[PDB]
């Protein structure tokens, strides 16, 4: 499957031998304050390798000038956090996933 | 900004048509949706306007004209095929050689 | 997008859907664009659900 | 020119499916298109033989 | 902006062949001394045009 | 070669290749 997730934060090969479980939780991750504990990796230079993680807290830069670690006009920062409240919708409810 | 996809016949795309050329070189070129290798060699025949790329008897993509310049080159692969050893008996020698 | 890019004046670039790497591999037929001006936060407003 | 049979598939080209089919699902076409070449190539041969 | 008119004729229309005529190009593909064949919605040969 | 089979050498006319023979 190819998507947002798929792509940058957790790739899948073609033969998994196995499956995945998930399920919902609005509950055990959800505070009445805003709970932005979980963040996922929106920006890369390329794809990823399947059954490897690549924690590189480093800035993206999309300009042809290089930024020296600073977010400026052309420079990001993949890390996006999540919303998540529980008078939140169906789409926005954190789901537990396990692989 | 709403999108449609794989709603309708696709009329807008990016910029994926490659950099630049190389000759008298196999390469595995893209013309426009078409993979293949081999070496782009001038042709000397000739093509109608409207002609896009040619085909053999093989029903293969062998010639073609590029999508910026209205000259027209010939898909021909690169050294292909295969090979054969000549070797006595190994009880005697080890001594081998090689025919293509 | 390379006409406008993010070059263009400082955009509040952080919206779901599809990522602006593959954006411009998009095949996309038939794109609507809608322009309006609002005020203050409710940049937030204009969102999915 | 069995070369360019579609054996079922939706082209008799493979690298054009590759690109545009995943290669977990486009493993069985693919499969489906390399059979039926060597059922193609086995038939020249018997007949050959 | 459309006017009526009552100048026009009544005649039947008139029937001839098409004996050789109605052969394209099926596609852009460059083919060179060989003969090749393919199933597009083509005029057949010696049949009625109006 | 002899006229004869001249004349009859005169009257006879991608993976895949032909080995010349022995
Ligand atoms: C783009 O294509 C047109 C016609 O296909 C051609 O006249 C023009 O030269 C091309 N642009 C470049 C930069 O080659
Ligand atoms: C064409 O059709 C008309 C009547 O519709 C008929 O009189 C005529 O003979 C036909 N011609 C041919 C060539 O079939």
């Amino acid at each position: 499957q190819t998507g947002n997730i798929a792509d940058y934060n957790y790739k899948l090969p073609d033969d998994f031998t196995g499956c995945v479980i998930a399920w919902n939780s609005n509950k055990l991750d959800s505070k009445v304050s805003g709970n932005y504990n979980y963040l996922y990796r929106l920006f890369r230079k390329s794809n990823l390798k399947p059954f490897e993680r690549d924690i590189s807290t480093e800035i993206y830069q999309a300009g042809n000038k290089p930024c020296n670690g600073v977010a400026g006009f052309n420079c990001y920062f993949p890390l996006r956090s999540y919303s998540f409240r529980p008078t939140y919708g169906v789409g926005h409810q954190p789901y537990r996933v396990v692989v | 900004l709403s999108f449609e996809l794989l709603h309708a016949p696709a009329t807008v795309c990016g910029p994926k048509k490659s950099t630049n050329l190389v000759k008298n070189k196999c390469v595995n070129f893209n013309f426009n949706g078409l993979k293949g290798t081999g070496v782009l060699t001038e042709s000397n025949k000739k093509f109608l306007p409207f002609q896009q790329f040619g085909r053999d008897i093989a029903d293969t993509t062998d010639a073609v004209r590029d999508p910026q310049t209205l000259e027209i080159l010939d898909i021909t692969p690169c050294s292909f095929g295969g090979v054969s050893v000549i070797t006595p008996g190994t009880n005697t020698s080890n001594q081998v050689a090689v025919l293509y | 997008y390379s006409v406008l890019y993010n070059l263009a004046p400082f955009f509040t670039f952080k919206c779901y859907g599809v990522s602006p790497t593959k954006l411009n591999d998009l095949c996309f037929t038939n794109v609507y664009a809608d322009s309006f001006v609002i005020r203050g936060d409710e940049v937030r407003q204009i969102a999915p659900g | 020119k069995q070369l360019s049979s579609k054996f079922g598939a939706i082209s008799s080209v493979l690298n054009d499916i590759f690109s545009r089919l995943d290669p977990p699902e486009a493993e069985v076409q693919i499969d489906r298109l390399i059979t039926g070449r060597l059922q193609s190539l086995q038939t020249y041969v018997t007949q050959q033989l | 902006q459309c006017v009526n008119l009552t100048t026009r004729t009544q005649l039947p229309p008139a029937y001839t062949n098409s004996f050789t005529r109605g052969v394209y190009y099926p596609d852009k593909v460059f083919r060179s001394s060989v003969l090749h064949s393919t199933q597009d919605l083509f005029l057949p040969f010696f049949s009625n045009v109006t | 070669r002899s006229p004869i089979e001249d004349l009859l050498f005169n009257k006879v006319t991608k993976g895949l290749t032909v080995l010349p023979p022995l």
